[PDB]
């Protein structure tokens, strides 16, 4: 199964103030997105 | 516009053919609602 | 009952910048009638 994760919703959610200082941790979510995108693309290459 | 958001994510001024995942979207709230009990009185805590 | 406001990821379909600048926008897991009714400006304009 191919899954995607929204970092902002999972960590903070509907708290607006939480999201603001979450950016101070850097580009952590960007790495997570790229890793999951790589997994999802490979799943279609397997079936091919 | 959507094209420019792709450039910023890719950190480049040119975009190769394909499909890219840029951001997430959320439905903004309509307004605010406060529901509180309807009893109304004065609390006798000043007597303490 | 409580149901969270609709959300999801946003993806942009584009050919090469050399070929053209036209793009297409895909709202992942969003029913087309549930897209916010943006007349002029009412969302955060994520990939308008
Ligand atoms: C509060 O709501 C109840 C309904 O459960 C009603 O009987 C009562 O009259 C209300 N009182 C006020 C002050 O609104
Ligand atoms: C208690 O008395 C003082 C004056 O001595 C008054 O300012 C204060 O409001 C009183 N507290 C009450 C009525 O809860
Ligand atoms: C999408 O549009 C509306 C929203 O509920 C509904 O009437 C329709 O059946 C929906 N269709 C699908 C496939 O979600």
């Amino acid at each position: 199964t191919k899954t995607s994760v929204d970092c902002t919703m999972y960590i903070c959610g509907d708290s607006t103030e939480c999201s603001n200082l979450l950016l101070q941790y850097g580009s952590f979510c960007t790495q997570l997105n790229r890793a999951l995108t790589g997994i999802a693309v490979e799943q279609d290459k397997n079936t091919q | 516009d959507p094209l420019s958001e792709t450039k910023c994510t890719l950190k480049s001024f040119t975009v190769e053919k394909g499909i890219y995942q840029t951001s997430n979207f959320r439905v903004q709230p309509t307004e605010s609602i406060v529901r509180f009990p309807n009893i109304t009185n004065l609390c006798p805590f000043g007597e303490v | 009952d409580i149901t969270p406001c609709s959300f999801g990821g946003v993806s942009v379909i584009t050919p090469g910048t050399n070929t053209s600048n036209q793009v297409a926008v895909l709202y992942q897991d969003v029913n087309c009638t549930e897209v916010p009714v943006a007349i002029h400006a009412d969302q955060l304009t994520p990939t308008w």
